[PDB]
C-alpha cells in the first residue's frame, strides 16, 4: 500500500427548479432534460407517451425502491433528493415508486 | 468545463439570503400561474394613533388626521 503523503435518455446535472419550501438546501441532482408531464409520473394508468400500467411493462434496468407513505409532501421530497444527487452514480440509479394512500397534490408533482 | 459554471452557481446559491428565497418562491408561483414577475417588486416605518392631541402638537409629513365631517345631505 502506498504511504499517505504529508502534502497533496441521458440526464443533465442541475438544481431542481421548484423548491417545495423555504430552507430546502439546494442539492445538485441528476435531472431530466425536460420536465416529465404529471401523466408520466403515474405507474397505474397509461398515458399518451406510454401504455405501461405496472412496473413489469416499464422494464427497469435496476431494482426498485418502493416507498409506502400515506401522503406525499415535503418529507417525501427529502427522500428523493439524496437518491438523485449528482455524486450518486448515474447507472446505479434506482427507480423510486411512491405507494401513496392519497393522491399527491400538484405542488408535490411539480417538485418531483 | 461545465464544472466551473456548476461551481459558480453553487457558490451563488449558497450565498443567497432568505429574502431571495421568498422572492423566487413567489415568482416561481407567478410564472406557473401565468402572471408577470415584474410588479412584485420593505416596511421600515412605525405608526401610532394620537387621540385628541393638544393644539400645540406639530404636524409632521405623511400624517393622517381623523375627521368627523358633517352630513353632506343635511
Ligand atoms: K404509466
Ligand atoms: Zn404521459
Amino acid at each position: 500500500i502506498a504511504p499517505v503523503l504529508e502534502l497533496a435518455v441521458e440526464y443533465v446535472k442541475g438544481y431542481p427548479p421548484n423548491s417545495p419550501y423555504i430552507g430546502s438546501s439546494p442539492t445538485l441532482c441528476h435531472l431530466l432534460p425536460v420536465k416529465a408531464p404529471f401523466c408520466c409520473l403515474r405507474l397505474d394508468k397509461g398515458c399518451k407517451h406510454n401504455s405501461y400500467e405496472d412496473a413489469k411493462a416499464y422494464g427497469f434496468k435496476n431494482k426498485l425502491i418502493i416507498v409506502s407513505a400515506e401522503t406525499a409532501g415535503n418529507g417525501l421530497y427529502n427522500f428523493i433528493v439524496p437518491l438523485r444527487a449528482y455524486y450518486r452514480s448515474r447507472k446505479e440509479l434506482n427507480p423510486i415508486v411512491l405507494l401513496l394512500d392519497n393522491k399527491p397534490d400538484h405542488h408535490f408533482l411539480e417538485a418531483i | 468545463a461545465a464544472a466551473e459554471w456548476i461551481s459558480q452557481q453553487r457558490l451563488s446559491l449558497y450565498r443567497r439570503s432568505e429574502r431571495q428565497e421568498l422572492s423566487e418562491l413567489v415568482k416561481n408561483r407567478m410564472k406557473h400561474l401565468g402572471l408577470p414577475t415584474t410588479g412584485y417588486d420593505h416596511q421600515n416605518t412605525l405608526s401610532y394613533v394620537l387621540i385628541n392631541p393638544p393644539p400645540d402638537t406639530r404636524l409632521e409629513p405623511s400624517d393622517i388626521v381623523y375627521l368627523i365631517r358633517s352630513d353632506p345631505l343635511a
